């Protein structure tokens, strides 16, 4: 049993969002099992969007249920689901789950198979190249036996970036944050610890490639 | 419609530990068909949740058996009996008793460490950001534990809670601590409008706060 759910990746707000769950291994409608879509917004818990049963009969969550259509087509083993007008509220995971049971007894049901998940991000930005900074301490912090040094990579859509440290070679004590979406765009950044005596002796460059721009930009930290 | 309310919502265990987490329902979540559609799922880490119990009780198919689900009505628990590195992530309780179905808010399960203070460093504004009038100030706190802890940024000596951006890491493969950064923006103008800025972070390894500041001007 497989679940695959597909979606548009990234829209603008105002725009309608169309997922599809494409089920395999199995049959919607010799198996009679239901269908529900589940979304999770980043760093948050889990929320029940609607249902669909086998006879095509519906429930939805009352607070989205104006916005929502839940569907199905049983001959092409899918159940889709449509949000109305999405705003910077709907950027989630959104999951199809199967309510599975075991052999006959139907009313023993519960969420045997989920998919991988189909991320959505709402935003009005156009592709934009990150803002790559390096951040070197303070003109005063580099006494004690260990030096920290960043990089922040602002400003950017879509995601992902890459960040490496001197290309990949510095790879112990590097911290790198999950980006962070604010006003349409993208702010990750990224911490090196290394001892007082490798900076400034030794070049450390932060090295940013954004492949929706086309992207790769290096940065030497530098004593202020 | 049906609050489900997980306690605690952060469980630090260590490994081969037994572990057990409530869910309490606001009301009855027995079906009219008699039946109580309370299940557990776990989510770990890139992954989507997987069903771990249903019908209160029921291990699903493939489940250690060191997994069980307990409870009726209203309180209900999971217990893993002996917690293995594979069992870290969150867990959700969830009832379909009742439309519209509802998740607990998840009990992150951790492993257990000892007290680590943060390494806490402060980073001005790049030359290069400020050709661009907006100007980041980027606080790290680094190789923490408990998770628990308080940024606080001051502008001017006066605390300022607008423009702030944090983002956090799991808890680290080689250490178990925890790690955040915090990036106050402003624009260019008010930057250099003002002229200290601190990062004060509050955790439970000292009584005092740790500050780090600088003077624009300095």
């Amino acid at each position: 049993v497989t679940l695959k759910e597909s979606g548009p990746g990234l829209l603008k707000p105002s725009q309608t969002l169309s997922l599809t769950c494409s089920f395999s291994g199995f049959s919607i409608r010799t198996s009679k099992v239901g269908v529900s879509w589940i979304r999770q917004p980043s760093g948050k818990g889990l929320e029940w969007l609607a249902h669909i049963y086998w006879d095509d009969d519906k429930r939805y969550n009352p607070s989205l249920e104006s916005r929502l259509t839940i569907s199905k087509d049983t001959s092409r083993d899918m159940v889709f689901m449509k949000i109305t007008s999405v705003d910077t509220a709907d950027t989630a995971t959104y999951y199809c789950a199967r309510r599975g049971f075991y052999g006959r007894k139907y009313e023993v049901n519960h969420f045997d198979y989920w998919g991988q998940g189909t991320t959505l991000t709402v935003s009005s930005a156009k592709t934009t190249a990150p803002s790559v900074y390096p951040l070197a301490p303070v003109c005063g912090d580099t006494t004690g036996s260990s030096v920290t040094l960043g990089c922040l990579v602002k400003g950017y859509f879509p995601e992902p970036v890459t960040l490496t440290w001197n290309s990949g070679s510095l790879s112990s004590g590097v911290h790198t944050f999950p980006a962070v979406l604010q006003s349409d765009l993208y702010t990750l950044s990224s911490s090196v610890t290394v001892t007082s005596s490798t900076w400034p002796s030794e070049s450390i460059t932060c090295n940013v490639a954004h492949p929706a721009s086309s992207t790769k930009v290096d940065k030497k930290i530098v004593p202020r | 419609d049906v609050l489900m309310t997980q306690t605690p919502l952060s469980l630090p265990v260590n490994l081969g530990e037994q572990a057990s987490i409530s869910c309490r329902s606001s009301q009855s979540i027995v079906h009219s068909n008699g039946h109580t559609y309370l299940e557990w799922y776990l989510q770990r880490p890139g992954q989507s949740p997987k069903l771990l119990i249903y019908q209160v009780s029921t291990r699903f198919s493939g489940v250690p058996d060191r997994f069980s689900g307990s409870g009726s009505g209203t309180d209900f628990t999971l217990r893993i009996s002996r917690v293995e590195a594979e069992d870290l992530g969150v867990y959700y309780c969830f009832q379909a008793s009742l439309v519209p179905l509802t998740f607990g808010a998840g009990t992150k399960l951790e492993l257990k460490r000892a007290d680590a203070a943060p390494t806490v460093s402060i980073f001005p504004p790049s030359s290069e950001q400020l050709t661009s009038g907006g100007a980041s100030v980027v606080c790290f706190l680094n190789n923490f534990y408990p998770k628990d802890i308080n940024v606080k940024w001051k502008i001017d000596g006066s605390e300022r809670q607008n423009g702030v951006l944090n983002s956090w890491t799991d808890q680290d493969s080689k250490d178990s601590t925890y790690s955040m950064s915090s990036t106050l923006t402003l624009t260019k103008d008010e930057y250099e409008r003002h002229n200290s800025y601190t990062c004060e972070a509050t955790h439970k390894t000292s009584t005092s706060p740790i500050v780090k500041s600088f003077n624009r001007n300095e």
